[PDB]
């Protein structure tokens, strides 16, 4: 029996505690994996028991809990539980353009937009989920959808206004046999 | 052909899964890492440069390596994930995840999942200019 | 063997263990969940409805005001408690029961009220959630008449009297530990964990205090001797002038002040469920967001959202380019 | 090889002009293999299909 | 016992394909004396599946504009075609009709997906009701172009088309059109 341990930061302890039943129930019910949260090591531990139905379910659960810790909602990583062709690609915001200080903050703003609206628009077009950590961007979706979302985000964080980005991603989504 | 091990104990290799931003390498080596066992790229399974970094090529690569390691007697693998690192991005891509899952399906016991990406302490200059990178 | 709403809400298939299955009509008519109402139309009908005469209701009321749980219970809870009291009086001798319950003793520790003890998954230094423990992790598990109650306040007053209680498990419960909220202004305790304003003085001042009740009838309260709990750090700050209209959001100073109606649209408040049998037919893995409604432009958010933002003290430094809604 | 089918649930009307019906399919081979398929024409709950080839899956996701 | 045209038995009719069994409505309660019934059959969706299949063949025989209202002519042509079928084959002509409908209807067909301009077609399955309808339509159309300018009466040509489709040979218009449609659908996928 093998196990996987994944860490949790201090800012994700309370979301883990509130959503704990919605996390451990799908892992143990139909995947059949033991789960605990070590408070000393601050780790979510997932284990294979005799009740595990099939191999690689523990990898599925590990991706689910890792996606929840990175900042995604519990149902958007339950999508990683159910679907097979889903991945979790992430990058830093300074990876494409060296931005210092206030400029960097403005880049973060034009991933969000007003009220988060711009971000949601990309999530509507690329069919992905984007999480903005403090200087990090995480995309959950299919491989081509991750490519479209990262193209939109990289276009946003090197200077393009949101309307041009919307038009470009709508043209690409029309061309992508969606 | 392989180690003379009883059925209870497993033979451990170290699988370096390096997902560059153009293809993916599956490099099973010794515990020392000096003597290799198997390696298939994203490019030796799909005949297109467009789909070189695709998760399809990575998963086919992982099945090929898993079959080869079953042939040579290695039954379990430690995992050392990698991105390009240095000035470049540090997170292993979806191809590395696809290869890891595909070798997890293919009867392999998994050991330790550990990320060795060459994070610089204090890097040199980025390959792109001041204007930016990646469209 | 009386059944509360928590028995049918948690799907207690416990009609076999008992024979005096008595329920009120208001405990079975107030249930809004469709699955258990469908279950009630399928379940074997051995339950019978019975209404209590009100001398027992009167007596349950005067010691409910003495046990400190009268604001915590509701009227139908009083009806169920009077029902089990009057059947214990009707079948069993009444002299077994003591009235005017005992005094609570104080024993405080240095543990924070937010320490995650007695949570099934969490483990300090083994505590594992396994497929063989899911049906058993409900609560702390320990002859003719009984109860099927999960609400703590009824259990607290009921073991203060001395009737044996049971749950959807088989064996009866001797010890009940849980949490209550205590006001540190007026020292009135509430068993309702959802509320944030106390009923007596109306201030936003309830704090968690742990309680343990024995089968003998002893209540004892564990306080926290931690100065972090009673620290007045982010409590005084400048408030804006009161504003009215359709879009004003006031800083929520009282429990019953009239807020303007700002609801999320139904497209905005749909979360995707992934285990639906028709989920795979969908064109997208996730529910489409709301970007077109007027509630999206007004930045209306759910009530449960942004809880840790409210917990930061207002006299502190946020990041330079952010605005806190 | 040709294998006959079953209808479990009618899912919706898709297509360019709304001419195809997306529908769930159960198998007559005593298996619980349900596949989503697109059909042309009117179908209802209680129909029996004739799949010329059954390895094909419709537009899932 | 109920006999079509007073002579033709209906209990000998057997359905080979069970997917079309619940729609080819000929067997027991749906057998009538005459193809003419004039019942409200298009009032509600799927009600035409309850219709006797000889009435369906009659109703799809008046399609062309100069014969667009004459039904007694179509039922006497159906009677004559059944006579021709019975003297040629020797079997029950109802069985020949059912076999022709079974062997005539296409099982999969191409369709257009996307928007206006998408010139690639996806192959989809064909509904059993649509399969029966298109089989009847193709059989009647084969009877039409089989007898436009020739000495042969259309009853004889309808009987010939029905027999050629029941035998499955590559002489019926319906069989050729079904083969073309299935080949196009297999090429598209
Ligand atoms: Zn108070």
């Amino acid at each position: 029996e093998e196990t996987r341990k994944i860490p949790v930061p201090a800012n994700r302890y309370t979301p883990l505690k509130e959503n704990w039943m919605k996390i451990f129930t799908p892992i143990v019910e139909h995947l059949g994996l033991q789960i605990r949260f070590n408070l000393k090591s601050r780790n979510v531990e997932i284990r294979t028991c005799k009740e595990t139905k099939d191999v690689s379910a523990l990898t599925k659960a590990a991706d689910f809990v890792k996606a929840f810790i990175l900042g995604f909602q519990v149902e958007d990583a339950l999508a990683l539980i159910r679907l097979d062709d889903l991945f979790l690609e992430s990058f830093e915001i300074t990876d494409v353009k060296p931005l210092k200080g206030d400029h960097l903050s403005r880049a973060i703003g034009r991933i969000a937009g007003k009220g988060g609206k711009t971000k949601f628009t990309i999530e509507n077009v690329t069919r992905t989920r984007i999480v903005l950590a403090d200087v990090k961007v995480h995309i959950l979706g299919s491989f081509q959808n991750i490519k479209m979302a990262r193209t939109a985000i990289c276009n946003l964080i090197l200077g393009n206004p949101p309307s041009k980005v919307y038009g470009n991603i709508r043209a690409v989504a029309s061309r992508s046999a969606d | 052909l392989g180690p003379q091990v009883a059925e209870g104990e497993n033979v451990f290799g170290v699988c370096h899964i390096f997902a560059s931003f153009n293809d993916t390498f599956v490099h099973v080596t010794d515990l020392s890492g000096k003597e290799t066992i198997c390696r298939v790229t994203g490019g030796m399974k799909v005949k297109a440069d467009r789909d070189e970094s695709s998760p399809y090529a990575a998963m086919l690569a992982a099945q090929d390596v898993a079959q080869r390691c079953k042939e040579l007697g290695i039954t379990a693998l430690h995992i050392k994930l990698r991105a390009t690192g240095g000035n470049r991005t540090k997170t292993p891509g979806p191809g590395a995840q696809s290869a890891l899952r595909a070798l997890a399906r293919s009867g392999m016991k998994i050991g330790r999942i550990e990320d060795v990406t060459p994070i610089p302490s204090d890097s040199t200059r980025r390959k792109g200019g001041r204007r930016g990178r990646r469209l | 063997v009386v059944a509360d709403a928590g028995a049918f809400l948690r799907h207690a298939a416990l009609q076999d263990i008992g024979k005096n299955i008595y329920t009120i009509r208001e405990v079975v008519t107030e249930i809004r969940d469709k699955a258990t109402r469908r279950r009630l139309a399928v379940l074997p009908y051995e339950l019978r409805f019975k209404e209590p005469l009100p001398e027992y209701v009167r007596l349950v009321t005067e010691f409910s005001k003495k046990t400190g749980d009268y604001p915590s219970l509701s009227a139908t809870d009083i009806q169920v408690l009077a029902l089990t009291y009057q059947l214990e009086a009707e079948f069993v001798g009444v002299s077994h029961l003591k009235q005017e319950p005992q005094k609570v003793k104080v024993s405080s520790s240095i543990q924070h009220p937010e320490t995650p003890l007695h949570i099934s998954g969490f483990h300090l230094p083994g505590g594992w959630i396994t497929p063989s423990n899911i049906k058993q992790i409900q609560q702390e598990l320990e002859v003719r008449v009984g109860c099927l109650t999960t609400d703590f306040a009824m259990q607290n007053v009921l073991l203060q009297m001395g009737l044996h209680v049971l749950a959807v498990n088989g064996m009866l419960i001797r010890e009940a530990r849980s949490y209550i909220l205590r006001c540190h202004g007026c020292f009135k305790t509430t068993s309702d964990m959802s509320r944030v304003f106390c009923s007596h003085c109306g201030n936003k001042t309830l704090k968690k205090v742990s309680v343990t009740v024995s089968d003998d009838g002893t209540l004892h309260m564990h306080f926290s001797r931690n100065p972090k709990v009673l620290n007045p750090r982010g409590l005084r700050y400048s408030l804006p002038t009161p504003k009215g209209g359709k879009y004003a959001i006031n800083p929520h100073l009282t429990e019953d002040q009239r807020f303007p109606q700002l609801r999320l649209s139904q497209k905005a408040r749909q979360k995707t469920n992934v285990f639906a049998p028709d989920y795979i037919a969908g064109v997208s893995p996730f529910v489409e967001n709301d970007i077109s409604s007027r509630s999206a432009t007004l930045q209306v958010r759910d009530s449960t959202l942004g809880a840790g933002r409210r917990r930061l003290n207002p006299n502190a430094s946020r990041k330079k380019f952010v605005k806190k809604r | 090889p040709i294998k006959l089918a079953r209808v479990t649930k009618v899912l919706g009307r898709t297509g360019s002009q709304g001419q195809c019906t997306q529908v769930r399919v159960e198998f007559m081979d005593d298996t619980s293999r349900s596949i989503i398929r697109n059909v042309k024409g009117p179908v209802r709950e209680g129909d029996v299909l004739t799949l010329l080839e059954s390895e094909r899956e419709a537009r899932r996701l | 016992d109920i006999k079509l045209f007073g002579k033709w038995s209906t209990d000998d009719v057997q359905i080979n394909d069970i997917s079309l069994q619940d729609y080819i409505a000929v067997k027991e309660k749906y057998a009538k004396y005459l193809p003419h019934s004039a019942g409200r059959y298009a009032a509600k969706r799927f009600r035409k599946a309850q219709c006797p299949i000889v009435e369906r063949l009659t109703n799809s025989m008046m399609m062309h504009g100069r014969n667009n209202g004459k039904k007694l002519m179509t039922v006497r042509i159906v009677k004559h075609a059944f006579e021709i079928i019975h003297l040629l084959t020797g079997e029950n002509p109802l069985q020949v009709l059912v076999n022709a409908i079974i062997n005539s209807g296409p099982r999969e067909d191409s369709t257009r997906i996307g928007r206006a301009g998408t010139v690639r077609r996806q192959a989809v399955d064909v509904s059993p009701l649509r399969r029966v309808n298109q089989a009847i339509w193709l059989l009647c159309t084969g009877a039409r172009e089989a007898a436009f300018r020739n000495i042969k009466t259309i009853a004889e040509c309808l009987a010939d088309e029905l027999i050629n489709a029941a035998k499955g040979s590559s002489n019926s218009y319906a069989i050729k059109k079904k083969d073309e449609l299935e080949r196009v659908a297999k090429s598209n996928r």
